[PDB]
């Protein structure tokens, strides 16, 4: 599946995971999406038309 | 010495049992606290972040 829980399946936004076995345990590989470059824009709650 | 040693072993065994009992209870309580801490950490991530 795909989790929406914060930090449950790794940092960033979760996309998918893959298990790998290990002695006495399990290792998960968690694939996530992380925002990168960003820009500063002006904003507003609403646009007034007519 | 001979007689004192007998009386002392009775006290040592008893004293040691008291310490073992203490430690066992601390291990059990620590486990309960750990569960609470894990829950608190989950809430921090899902409720605060
Ligand atoms: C956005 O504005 C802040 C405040 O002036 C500034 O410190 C920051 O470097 C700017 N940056 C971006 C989008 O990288």
């Amino acid at each position: 599946g795909q989790s929406k829980r914060v930090d449950f399946c790794g940092k960033g936004y979760h996309l998918m995971s893959f298990p790998q076995s290990a002695p006495h345990g399990v290792v998960f590989l968690h694939v996530t999406y992380v925002p990168a470059q960003e820009k500063n824009f002006t904003t507003a709650p609403a646009i007034c038309h007519d | 010495p001979p007689e004192a040693e007998v009386q002392i072993d009775r006290l040592i065994t008893g004293r040691l049992q008291s310490l073992q009992t203490y430690v066992t209870q601390q291990l059990i309580r620590a486990a309960e606290i750990r569960a609470s801490a894990n829950l608190a950490a989950t809430k921090m991530s899902e409720c605060v972040l």
